[PDB]
């Protein structure tokens, strides 16, 4: 039985399994995931035992000896119940929270603080001293294991350590089912509610954080400004999720992809089908553990959008995009640090696709007095070639506006199955793309059509898309003349 | 060096019976 | 049960929707038929916090909500006073802080006192669990006791804490989440509307009085006062009443005489004069240092260039397919590029405008010269809309003709920040100056800049003579002496050099001014 | 003594004469070390074009010797390290190697280790001279340690006066002839004789120069939807390198 938790069967069974008399149960991970509800449920589900509310650093007293006096008084089991009732089996449990303030490595840490301020020795020694008091059980909840795990663990007393806290991308349904149970039984909840529809935006939005929005969805309905009752609508949920609460989200992408992908010709379809073929090559093949491609285009044709499209088209567990947009100013060494960080994240994931955009300005290339970041170059180049450990697989797709430099520096050989993105081929493509966008209409289209075939045109769409705007702003009479003037200015 | 390591300590004995 | 029944939205103006959020987060679950609240099965919220920058009246919310709610007066925490030398006492003061509350929870639990605490300046008491902030002794870690009392095993549904900070990110990850600190929201530098409303609140009592605030025109004052907010905004009038009455108080002797005159009005022009004394957080007042004599309209080129300026302004203001737009205005040296890039901002009338220039930083290494720029553009992103100026690219990225020398990290950061648009919904304008464009062509930045302007310099006498009728300092006799010689010369020179040479040439002699003017003008040109 | 499948994941093939030609002399030189009284150490190159598979060949040489102690010095574990710690690690590896009774150590992608770029030759001379001393640093004791260099291009090493310090060298030519190409493909067993006949007519007549690590990749890239018509794709891919 699992009620009130609703998060996971996995840990609720795994903590009990290969545990149940054990002593030293310890619980860690990121904050939340009902580490308190664990106690609040299991203490009751077990044989009617004292919860023993304890407030962590409360043991600390200014007087000498009273600190240890509290914790020796606290147990009250080794004293009597070890023998009494003919039991030789206790049920008493002690629960402590935020143990980090209570415990440190050997007492000298965070200031070499004094002997009576830092005595872990009492509890280090109780269990591994005179005897193993095995009639009771301790629960330690630490939300910051790094501080105490390294120096407070001895196996047999504290070999138990279990990371907790996955989002449970289907179990969060079961979680919120509890806190919505009463709103469902009572005729409050809406008919248009798709519970999976509202929860599938909660990929990293943790079940612990996933009750504030429910309080807010109740409350926005309650909201009366400066009668009707029971109007618990669904409208509140999406606004609550987008604005009041976001937490540990750590997800930022799909702003390099902007205005969508428009098939202004066969070349776009070609390159996208090639990327599709290549991701299938990754997925369905051994002896190809990592694939590495670079797509060259001239500037302002758009290549980061293409790379992000290839990413988003294909379902993956791990995708990440490396740009200087985030790490401007981070010097030659911090840049490679970040890069090897995300590639180690990939090497942990089982199947992944990483993108690098604009290496030409990542590795700090300048044409005059040519110079660049030798170290990040030489790290990136070996990362292109470094296979993951085994059986998992990687993609690395790259953009740049200049491949002559890369051929000169031998990066091109290391890349595999490079490709070429074109500019706008001709005015036919140009004007059908204009009509595809819908920023112009058929009359001015026909007007443009006069001067198309006489002059060939080599232009990037990003520049075109910026360029149209000032003319659109300009009055409808001087719009098209200014547009064509700029088009004959650039790309002749 | 790591200079300016100035630190402060607290009473925790409070000797009293 | 309910608040004191006298609130009626007293105390605040400018923050209306955030206080509405406070209603519908905090007070809703309280103010409702409680039988139907049992039908809900939702626990009440605790843990408001306010992370606004200095000013903007966060404290006044923290006071007025307590004025509203009917309960025992909130136990203020005037910053850290819980800390004490004897360890355990710092940790244990909080139980005393919560004791009466949990007493009312346990005894007489159903309908409760609803006690509140203010807990100001969390930035002192809470930290990153002791790992950060140097070696903070375990006395510092009272956060653990606080956590365990607010959401630990024993739970409370009868009390709410408030928080108040100037630096929220310094707080640990733990508290800010729901159950401990449910609602987080800045208190922002208010818009013109809210600034009008707040100024109206302070002036209202005097306006109500018959003899005060004559011709004050608070709406004019609002549109004048751009970034003043909160404490600065009300300190303005706290100085203006004083300026109004210094007239009366001094008559410099032992006794101070103002007794006959109590007709004081607090006139407008005192407040206008007073605006000079306070300085706002953003050092945008000193436009003059960039534009010391303004722009004199000579010929069509300046008109055309400023027309392009307003065109570009309204372009970014209107469109969403270019949330960013980037242009330098090229010119030869001494042609007023910086000034003519400031005037477009003055025409644009955007809320957030800033000029990044080496004038601000004189001797900063390339790295700090980059991070300052990063701060500036981050603030511009943080605003809805903005205009950034980069004056003397040639100087920001250092540039010397002898050899190819410059700082490349400056350039990379700048170029990246050009291509990097702000987030969804935000918009931006970035504009730059330089006396040199072939360099920028060589290093491939003129590509990234979306378009260009070539600002001219004075080319011929039919421009120069009108420019010289402007700017005074001359008359028709000197003008006639000039016009024949200048017309043949067809001089090419820049305005800043002009405005300097004129002053030095004129200093020498009432008669011999032209004999020096033209004599030195022979050098530049031909 | 790792398993070293990460450096050889697919396998080692003798596609023709040159593989036995090289590793014969490799094991020969190993036995020469094992019976060297004069010279405690030796140093070889496995030079060749970059996709020859020389790394895997070095690993095979090592594991055929079956020395007690063998280790790698590679950027894949030395990534992002400044030159002084790169030197520190590649030095302490040899400091750990000298104490064992006898050993081979291998250094792979010397150039990527050395941070070499050709636009305007630049690199860390620090690690270079650290390596030129370690080539010739005889251990104090009689114990013998050999060195296996895995360069990609030779002209630059002899331009920095490095081969004269190295004891000897190997040229590892890649696939040269269509029949040897075809035999390696037959060994790898991707295409049947049905397709191999077409391959035989198309590329057998004219010799082609191709690296094998590029080959086994591009066959996988053309593998998709192979039954109907991927041989033409393979052919057009091969045509641009070898002609
Ligand atoms: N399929 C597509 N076809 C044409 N244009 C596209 C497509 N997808 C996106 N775009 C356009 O590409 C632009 C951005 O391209 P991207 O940012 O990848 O290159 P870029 O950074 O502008 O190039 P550079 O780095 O040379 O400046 C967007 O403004 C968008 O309108
Ligand atoms: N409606 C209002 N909006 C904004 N500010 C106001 C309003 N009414 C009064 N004030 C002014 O706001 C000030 C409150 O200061 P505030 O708490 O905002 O500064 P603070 O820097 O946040 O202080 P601290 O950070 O030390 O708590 C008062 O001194 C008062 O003059
Ligand atoms: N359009 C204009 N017409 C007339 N005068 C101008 C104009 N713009 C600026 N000025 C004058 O020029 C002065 C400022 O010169 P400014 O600082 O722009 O030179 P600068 O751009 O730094 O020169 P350089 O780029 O060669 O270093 C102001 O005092 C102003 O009166
Ligand atoms: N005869 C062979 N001997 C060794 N390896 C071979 C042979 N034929 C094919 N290979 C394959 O070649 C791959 C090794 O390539 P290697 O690491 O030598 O390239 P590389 O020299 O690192 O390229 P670069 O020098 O450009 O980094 C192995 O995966 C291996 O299966
Ligand atoms: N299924 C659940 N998962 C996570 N948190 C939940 C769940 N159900 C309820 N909670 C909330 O979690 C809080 C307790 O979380 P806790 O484990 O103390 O977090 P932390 O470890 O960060 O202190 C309660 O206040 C409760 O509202």
């Amino acid at each position: 039985e699992k009620m009130g938790i609703g998060g996971l069967d996995k840990e609720f069974s795994d903590i009990f399994r290969r545990a149940f008399h054990v002593k030293g149960i310890l619980l860690y991970g990121p904050p939340g995931c009902g580490k308190t509800l664990l106690a609040r449920q299991i203490g009751k589900m077990l044989n009617a035992r004292e919860p023993k509310v304890v407030n962590g650093p409360e043991i600390l007293n200014k007087y000498v000896g009273e600190s240890e006096a509290n914790i020796r008084k606290l147990f009250a089991d080794a004293e009597e119940e070890q023998r009494r009732l003919g039991a030789n089996s206790g049920l008493h449990i002690i629960i402590f929270d935020e143990i980090d303030a209570i415990c440190k490595q050997r007492g000298s840490m965070a200031g070499s603080t004094g002997v009576h301020d830092t005595v872990v020795n009492q509890l280090l020694s109780k269990i591994d001293g005179v005897e193993q008091l095995n009639n009771i059980l301790v629960i330690g909840m630490t939300n910051r294991p790094d501080l105490i795990d390294e120096a407070l663990l001895r196996p047999g007393r504290l070999e138990v350590k279990m990371e907790i806290g996955l989002p449970d991308e289907k179990g969060r349904l079961q979680i919120l089912h509890i806190h919505t149970a009463r709103m469902r039984g009572h005729q409050l909840l809406s008919a248009d509610v798709d519970i999976k529809e509202l929860a599938v935006e909660t990929k990293n939005f943790s079940g612990a954080e996933l009750e504030g929005l429910v309080r807010a969805a109740q409350s926005t309905a309650m909201n009366r400004h400066i009668l009707q009752v029971t109007r618990g609508d669904f409208l509140a949920s999406l606004e609550n999720d987008i604005k009041p609460a976001f937490g540990t989200n750590q997800e930022d992408y799909a702003s390099y992809i902007m205005n969508g992908i428009i098939k202004w010709g066969d070349p776009v379809t070609r390159v996208l089908d090639d990327g599709e073929l290549l991701v299938q090559q990754t997925k369905n093949s051994d002896r190809t553990p990592l694939v590495s491609v670079l797509l060259e285009g001239p500037p302002h044709s758009g290549k980061t959008a293409l790379a992000a499209k290839i990413a988003e088209e294909s379902n993956f567990p791990f995708i990440k995009i490396c740009s200087p947009d985030k790490m401007i100013g981070f010097s030659e060494t911090a840049k490679c640090q970040a890069m090897k960080k995300i590639f180690d994240d990939a090497y942990k994931s089982q199947l992944s696709c990483v993108v690098v955009d604009d290496i030409e300005r990542l590795l700090d290339y300048v044409p005059i007095g040519p110079r660049f970041s030798n170290l990040v170059l030489q790290a990136l180049l070996v990362l292109l070639k470094k296979a993951p450990p085994q059986g998992r697989k990687l993609l690395i797709i790259g953009t740049t506006s200049r491949k002559d430099v890369l051929q000169e520096m031998e990066m091109l050989n290391a890349f595999s199955t490079t490709i070429h993105v074109p500019n706008i081929a001709t005015g036919e493509q140009l004007l059908e793309a204009l009509e595809l966008l819908g920023n112009f209409k058929d009359k001015e289209r026909t007007t443009i059509a006069q001067q198309v075939k006489g002059k060939k045109v080599w232009i990037g769409i990003k520049k075109l898309l910026m360029l149209i705007e000032m003319s659109l702003q300009m009055d409808p009479e001087y719009r098209v003349r200014k547009f064509l003037a700029l088009l004959r200015e650039e790309g002749a | 060096m790591a200079e300016d390591a100035d630190m402060r300590n607290e009473l925790e004995e409070m000797q009293r019976r």
